[PDB]
């Protein structure tokens, strides 16, 4: 999520600078870390859902306000349904030309074909209020977002009113998820290192205790031992060549 | 293509329009006219049965 | 929460995993039991309103739509009432009246995501305008709560 | 074509506006153009205007134009099948078979007359069905042919068989 | 005249629609008709088989 | 066949479309993906008049 690539430099050691920081000289109690975590973590991945969702909604209607205004012009009937218009974005003015064939020689001469530039081209058919279902399936099968109204801001005349007003509840929801995402992204960036040194260290001392009847049989003298709490830094920092030396 | 050649295609389209539509429209005042003498003969027979 | 990580970490001592266990089942129990609507009815009403177990859950909402019908859902409406009552009255950021937004905004997400004629209540009783100038008010979970709460509203008017 | 034709002529069917006009070289009859004009005036230009169908409604048309293209590759599979059955048996002409002059008749001089045959088939009557009657026809004949010939094949099977058994 | 043209265009689609929808109110107006021209045959018969009672 | 085919589309094609007639001599025929397509099925070119060719 944070876009950040993957830490690892391996410390338990407290006597480095690094190692005092992201490591506590503090003991390890294993559920508070845990928990630690566990709740940011629900907030943030229910977050980017909604950011990918609020994103492509708002990306759609933003694309498909012009498209709208642009064939309400081409003279108020396309606020009404006196009429069927097929508003459409495509990418190639190309694409265009191969839907103008197929409809020409197929279904005879009835488009009116207008055309408006955007950043794609805005393509226009007109056509009967009976014969709807038979546009689709050609301008389907060539890939086309020729729908009707690419708008789905329909629901008060005119169509247009609508469509500005979710842009505009649209523009500001995005705003705020942004700034959450953010000051969240800055707070747990730091956090995220210091608690994946912490856990290291945590597997280890499970390790060390023994969690499992592997762990017994495959070092049979285990020792104990008693060094202060200052010492216990310089103690980690060495590791011997087979030595696992307990921190707190 | 040219601006002119899809309006000559779009008088075409309300020709079209036009035409099917007439064309409908006579085979519906048609079976309007079948319709009035039928219902106006079944009219008649049921309503003398009663008086009879 | 507390006693659900305890139950991962138990003590070696049997004795000592035998009260984690008990407890945990009483606590937890308890709160799902007692009957959805009576719950939901019953913050409403007195204006005391808290996240609790089931009171959070998908379910209990899922369960409690229907019910609510009586003159257009109600009791949802008296819901919506309650945020829009809280922000203007008595303003915002004052410890009782802060609680209460992020749980009435948490119950309002769920409903609406749930059924799509959600979408005609908060036009009506002006909630939707409501939920836009939340994002604004303070305090990072009240600004969550709002998003949420705005998501929601959003996927039924505009797929 | 120069064996699949043998009193036949090959054939492109047009149909223009009674206000076309040719631009290959202007100011000249659309009648006068295809006589004179097209391929040094070898052209042999016949009629083949067909009256009015009726038509029910703009939607009906273009489910029509649907049904006259499928069938009309299917009755074309059809005389595929009835041909590669003529051969099959050793049926072969210079003249027929591979040509055939419908019912004895040159071909550009059937067509020639062809201004709308009736068989069972009506200026009068609606589009849908005669499409349908056309097909339905061909359909039953084709089946009809390829059913005796399977007999045929396996028959042979059997006498082939048996001269062995007699003699072998 | 492109928007001329749309707006003659969508003229032409009233006026089929118009053309469509007064045959169907043809066939209304003659529902109405049936009814009112079966009461004047109806009401002739009525005096009539009183007549042939005044009589007896 | 072919020479009459051309003379033909070069002098009546103008009908159908300024840039839809294009000089063919024999018939073309495309089937490749959805981006070349020839049939009454399916097209993005065909005869810009109305014709039809048949051969026995």
């Amino acid at each position: 999520k944070h876009d950040i690539k993957l830490y690892e430099g391996d410390t338990d050691k407290y006597l480095d600078g690094s190692g005092e920081l992201y490591v506590p000289p503090s003991g390890s109690v294993i559920d508070d870390y845990v928990r630690n975590a566990s709740y940011l973590e629900e907030r943030l991945i229910q977050m980017e859902d909604a950011t990918d969702q609020i994103e492509v909604q708002k990306n759609d209607l933003e694309q498909y306000r012009f498209i709208l205004q642009s064939g309400d012009e081409f003279i108020a009937a396309a606020i009404g349904a006196s009429v069927n218009y097929v508003t459409g974005v495509i990418a190639r003015d190309k694409v265009a030309t191969l839907e103008q064939i197929l409809w020409r020689v197929l279904r005879g001469n009835l488009f009116f074909k207008t055309v408006e530039i955007e950043q794609n081209a805005f393509i226009v058919f007109s056509h009967g209020d009976l014969i709807i279902k038979r546009i689709r399936k050609i301008a389907e099968s060539l890939d086309a977002n020729l729908y009707d109204v690419d708008s789905s801001n329909e629901g008060r005349s005119q169509q247009l009113a609508k469509v500005n007003k979710n842009l505009s509840d649209l523009y500001t929801v995005l705003k705020t998820t942004s700034t959450t995402l953010e000051s969240e992204l800055y707070a747990i960036a730091k956090e995220l290192d210091s608690w994946f040194q912490d856990v290291t260290r945590e597997k280890a001392i499970f390790e060390i205790l023994n969690k499992s009847n592997y762990d017994t049989n495959r070092k049979i003298l285990i020792a104990e031992g008693w060094i202060p709490r200052d010492e216990l830094a310089t103690l980690q920092a060495r590791l011997g060549e087979m030595i696992a030396r307990l921190g707190i | 293509l040219t601006p002119n050649q899809v309006n000559d295609e779009l008088n075409k389209m309300q020709a079209f329009i036009r035409k099917e539509a007439e064309e409908k429209a006579k085979e519906i005042q048609l079976k309007a006219d079948q319709e009035y003498e039928i219902e106006k003969t079944n009219i008649v027979r049921n309503e003398t049965n009663n008086i009879d | 929460p507390t006693v659900q990580s305890l139950s991962e970490r138990k003590y070696s001592d049997e004795e000592l995993r035998q009260d984690i266990s008990n407890l945990k089942e009483i606590l937890e129990n308890e709160y799902q039991e007692l009957t959805s609507f009576d719950e939901y009815v019953a913050e409403l009403d007195s204006k005391l309103l808290c996240w609790s177990p089931p009171h959070v859950d998908n379910g209990f909402w899922s369960d409690n739509i229907d019910e609510f019908k009586k003159d257009n859902y109600k009791i949802f409406r008296q819901l919506i009432e309650l945020l829009q009552a809280k922000v203007r009255n008595g303003d915002v950021n004052a410890k009782q009246e802060k609680i209460i937004i992020q749980v009435a905004l948490n119950d309002i997400t769920h409903v609406v995501e749930l059924l799509p004629e959600s979408i005609d209540v908060l036009d009506k009783t002006g909630g939707k305008a409501d939920i836009m100038e939340l994002l604004n008010h303070s305090d990072s979970r009240v600004k969550y709560e709002a998003l949420k709460a705005t998501q929601a509203i959003i996927g039924y008017t505009f797929k | 074509m120069a064996t699949a034709l043998y009193t036949a002529n090959d054939f492109i069917l047009i149909s223009l506006p009674q206000n076309a006009q040719p631009v290959t070289a202007p100011g000249s009859k659309t009648d006068s153009w295809f006589n004179e004009t097209l391929i040094g005036g070898r052209a042999f230009v016949s009629d083949f205007k067909i009256p009015e169908f009726k038509i029910g409604s703009l939607d009906t048309l273009i489910v029509e134009s649907e049904e006259l293209s499928k069938v009309d590759n299917q009755i074309g599979a059809s005389i595929g099948k009835i041909i590669e059955i003529l051969q099959g048996l050793n049926e072969t002409s210079t003249n027929a078979y591979r040509t055939l002059p419908i019912n004895n008749m040159p071909v550009p001089e059937y067509l020639e007359n062809f201004q709308w045959q009736t068989r069972k088939f009506k200026l009068d009557k609606s589009i849908k069905d005669l499409i349908t009657l056309i097909s339905n026809e061909s359909s039953q004949l084709d089946a009809d042919v390829r059913a005796t010939y399977a007999n045929y094949n396996s028959a042979k099977t059997n006498l082939a068989a048996a001269e062995r058994k007699k003699t072998g | 005249s492109q928007k001329n043209g749309i707006a003659t265009l969508l003229q032409a689609e009233k006026e089929a629609h118009e053309i469509v929808s007064k045959a169907r109110k043809y066939r209304q107006d003659k529902l109405k008709q049936a009814k009112t021209d079966a009461a004047k045959e109806i009401d002739s018969y009525k005096i009539q088989k009183d007549k042939e009672l005044k009589e007896f | 066949l072919s020479k009459c085919k051309s003379e033909l589309i070069d002098a009546f094609g103008f009908l159908g479309g300024n840039a839809f007639m294009k000089d063919k001599k024999g018939k073309i025929n495309k089937q490749d993906t959805s981006l070349h397509q020839y049939a009454s099925l399916v097209d993005t070119e065909y005869e810009p008049f109305v014709m039809y060719i048949i051969n026995l």
